[PDB]
RNA sequence: AAUUGACGGAAUGGCACCACAAGACGUGGAGCGUGCGGUUUAAUUUGACCAACACGGGGAACUUUACCAGAUCCGGACAGGGUGAGGAUUGACAGAUGGAGUGUUCUUUCUCGAUCCCCUGAAUGGUGGUGCAUGGCCGCUUUUGGUCGGUGGAGUGAUUUG
RNA sequence: GGUGAGAUUUUGGGCAACAGCAGGUCUGUGAUGCUCCUCAAUGUUCUGGGCGACACGCGCACUACAAUGUCAGUGAGAACAAGAGCGACGCUCCCGCUUGAUCAAAAGAGCGGGGAAACCACGGAAUCACGUAGACCCACUUGGGACCGAGUAUUGCAAUUAUUGGUCGCGCAACGAGGAAUGUCUCGUAGGCGCAGCUCAUCAAACUGUGCCGAUUACGUCCCU
């Protein structure tokens, strides 16, 4: 456990692409990756009244939000983990570099 | 010292008359959770902006 | 919609005509100009800022110090 | 450190009030849309127009506007946000476009279903397999009532009539009363995910 | 509060003119804050209202108002009148206005 | 005289635990929590009468608050007229006055320094009215299987076929 | 009937046409036309009251009328979730372990952890179980807990018209299964049992979700609506 790479997103397929080629770069280089872990994914609920008065049957909505996680180790030597992790990333994609 | 006077219960800070919708500065119905601070008409017609998607 | 009390005045400014004849004397003694006012010691007043000397006590206009007697 | 649902939630309240001001503000200019995406070195936001020359101005004074106004109310640091303005391929398929061109014919005082049904009539030649324009209010004397003008194809239930249909509001303010207009287009292809069938369409592929 | 004195309008003035846009927020018990090549000056959002207030009764301002919070914007009559108040040079103008 | 609806203690064929049948557990009787009406009150702010009545996300100490008894502030921009650096105006210690050892006003005399002040228009703000002037949203008709053109056929026609 | 984890829209939801209603909302908005007030103001703020006040009628819940029980012990055992930056040098939210303790609860204080599959946490929920050789024995009784008295600690700028928790008294308040009338429901359902979120400085007999124990009856009809 040298290096630890979490992605977060609302997209679960703007996700799986970053982590793909997060896996080509250290592949193409030859630097050893203890492979992706799929953390569970959360639903934030809410829920409200439909009408904006107060009038009629007491009816409701239900909106949700969902959150993938992934989880990327890598155990490479200081320069490389910036070269591997230099590429840009597509948009609502949150990576964070951690080191445990 | 009448400026003094003029808004003291206001910047205390405390209950329902410390908040306001970010929206629309009403202070009904407010929605705290995950620190929103929507009112709940005002999150009807924003929800899909802000994320969140009726699907169940 | 009946009060039963006389009404708010609004205070207004006092205007004191040519008050700044005042606060300084000149003697013949080429003129000696000395003021007939005291400064207020406060250190963010300064030396253009007089003490009101009323009855029986003397006070700052801005920084309300009073100093009575 | 916030946690990553808090900074989720965030970026979504950020996101809707970064579109709500632009509305508003480029409101009489085509507004279709905005992008917005984080980089290490700076923020960039792209802004979707019909009327890219209006959006930016003279020489580029407008959008350096809008970028002052967005500086400051962000608490950006200098160097650090940057605006774009890219332009719509086809005018005519966009919903926010054309409800906004209705809300200006009407308040130029013209008939309504003549109109609406300019709307519509450029729309389909845009390529749309359908559209609905629906105006209510007091649009005869004193007594409110509605109507509706149609063209095409057009689904309504279900889920994947979201991915297919795009639709917009807009209030008009007369000297007698507001009146809404709502317009909805029927496009080609779906709006999220290209190369998409229709829901209940089934194809079978001719033999070799 | 909405007693304005004579410096802090000019140090408005001076921004807004540096600038060109100057975005507040509506609450009555806030402190705004801005800078001037460093050396940062801060007074009530009630009296940023005000002269904007003024200024926009004159034809020399555009308001727009969206989530508790205003922008404003000089027009050409207004970096006109702003020129000669601060006695600039005629070859000044705000930012936004170069390249 | 004909047409389309609605209705029938007139027929035909189906359907539903917001219908019944076979049953279960209850409510209606007691105490208490909460909402509505009434009475009382200075005020007990108010909407709604299957599809109103733990509903207005309405579990209100102050705030919220919209009601009642009193006190402050201008957040009346801007335009015209007038006072105005020989001073237009802001604020205030101490004593009384007000419920009020942070000038509301009065006595007193300092402070600020063109930001105001007085008069006339206008303009702003309003949980003020009107939901029977409106937009948007929601409820219900209506939880069932229903609706509409084009061209062609029938009828003087309303209409009908599909 | 078979094959099968599952055998009929697989099981639950979400979405849902065309025509309407003088249904509700001008108390959600910097949605809005006319109209009203506008400097002793229907604007705004501050102090104090009220929204709850009680001879009565009505809707909806909670607790019971006991032995298929009450009280006191011992045993095993869930899921959904939540959590921290104005006014007072960081902090401000949620928890755990010690200590207080040579003597009640409720507090107070030290030391730590958690940005939440890393803390709480091996998540010791309540119905439940016990060959516990436990207490009670058909009575308005150790059933039931309304009403009321006295002392305490905490939240808050402020607790009187008792904010809330905890302690000892009151239990001689009804209530012994509820007339006419009436609601919901077909399988992990009804009923019973708790827990979290939400509103929230402090308060849940409410609502929105979650799990636990777990049946009787029908597989029809057009008699009533
Ligand atoms: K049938
Ligand atoms: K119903
Ligand atoms: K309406
Ligand atoms: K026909
Ligand atoms: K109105
Ligand atoms: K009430
Ligand atoms: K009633
Ligand atoms: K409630
Ligand atoms: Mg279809
Ligand atoms: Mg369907
Ligand atoms: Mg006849
Ligand atoms: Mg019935
Ligand atoms: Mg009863
Ligand atoms: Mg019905
Ligand atoms: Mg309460
Ligand atoms: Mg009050
Ligand atoms: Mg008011
Ligand atoms: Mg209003
Ligand atoms: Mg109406
Ligand atoms: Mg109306
Ligand atoms: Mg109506
Ligand atoms: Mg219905
Ligand atoms: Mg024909
Ligand atoms: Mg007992
Ligand atoms: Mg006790
Ligand atoms: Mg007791
Ligand atoms: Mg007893
Ligand atoms: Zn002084």
């Amino acid at each position: 456990q040298r290096v630890l790479v979490k992605m977060t997103s609302r997209n679960a397929k703007a996700v799986e692409r970053v982590v793909a080629e997060l896996l080509e770069h250290a592949r193409t280089e030859k630097v050893e990756v203890r492979g992706p872990v799929r953390l569970p994914t959360r639903r934030l609920r809410i829920t409200t009244r439909k009408t904006p008065c107060g009038n009629g049957t007491n009816t409701w909505d239900t909106f949700e939000m969902k959150i993938y996680k992934r989880l990327v180790d890598l155990r490479a030597s200081t320069e490389l983990v910036k070269k591997i992790t230099s590429f840009q990333i597509e948009a609502g994609v949150d990576v964070s570099i951690t080191i445990p | 010292g009448h400026l003094h006077q003029w808004r003291s219960r206001q910047k205390i800070g405390m209950g329902k008359g410390s908040r306001h919708c970010v929206i629309c500065s009403n202070q009904k119905a407010l929605i705290r959770k995950y620190e929103l601070n929507v009112c709940r008409q005002c999150f009807r017609e924003n929800a899909e902006n802000i994320g969140f998607v009726k699907l169940r | 919609k009946v009060f039963t009390k006389p009404k708010k005045p609004i205070h207004r400014h006092k205007l004191e005509k040519m008050r700044a004849l005042k606060y300084f004397k000149v003697t013949e003694n080429s003129f000696k100009v000395e003021r007939t006012r005291d400064e207020c010691p406060n250190p963010n007043c300064g030396a253009g800022v007089f003490m009101a000397q009323h009855k029986g006590r003397k006070y700052c206009g801005k920084c309300h110090l009073t100093y009575t007697m | 450190p916030l946690s990553k649902k808090r900074m989720m939630v965030r970026d979504g309240v950020f996101y809707a009030e970064l579109f709500e001001f632009l509305k508003r503000e480029l409101a009489d200019d085509g507004f279709a849309g905005v992008e917005h995406r984080v980089t290490p070195t700076r923020t960039e936001i792209v802004i979707r127009s019909t009327k890219t020359r209006e959006v930016l101005g003279e020489k580029g004074r407008r959008i350096r506007e809008l970028t002052a106004c967005l500086q400051q109310r962000f608490n950006y640091k200098e160097g650090k946000l940057q605006l774009f303005a890219e332009r719509v391929e086809v005018r005519g398929l966009s919903a926010m476009a054309q409800a906004e061109s209705l809300r200006f014919k009407l308040l130029s005082n013209l008939q309504v279903r003549r109109a609406a049904m300019g709307i519509i009539r450029y729309v389909m030649e845009s390529g749309a397999k359908g559209c609905e324009v629906t105006i209510g209010g007091k649009i005869k004397g004193q007594r409110a009532k509605s109507m509706t003008f149609r063209d095409g194809y057009m689904i309504k239930s279900g889920t994947a009539h979201k991915h297919f249909v795009d639709t917009a509001t807009r209030h008009c303010h007369l000297r007698a009363g507001t009146i809404g207009v709502n317009v909805k287009i029927m496009r080609p292809q779906s709006m999220i995910e290209e190369d998409e069938v229709l829901p209940d369409v089934i194809t079978v592929i001719e033999p070799k | 509060t909405t007693y304005v004195p004579k410096s802090s309008r000019d140090d408005v003035y001076r921004f807004f003119f540096t600038e060109g846009v100057v975005s507040c927020k509506k609450d009555p018990l806030g402190t705004w804050k801005g800078t001037l090549g460093g050396k940062t000056f801060k007074l009530p959002t009630l009296q940023v209202m005000q002269l904007m207030r003024s200024l926009k009764s004159r034809g020399l301002i555009k308001e727009q108002f969206a989530w508790r919070h205003f922008y404003w914007t000089l027009n050409d009559e207004g970096i006109n009148y702003m020129r000669k108040y601060l006695y600039l040079g005629a070859d000044a103008v705000p930012n936004t206005h170069k390249v």
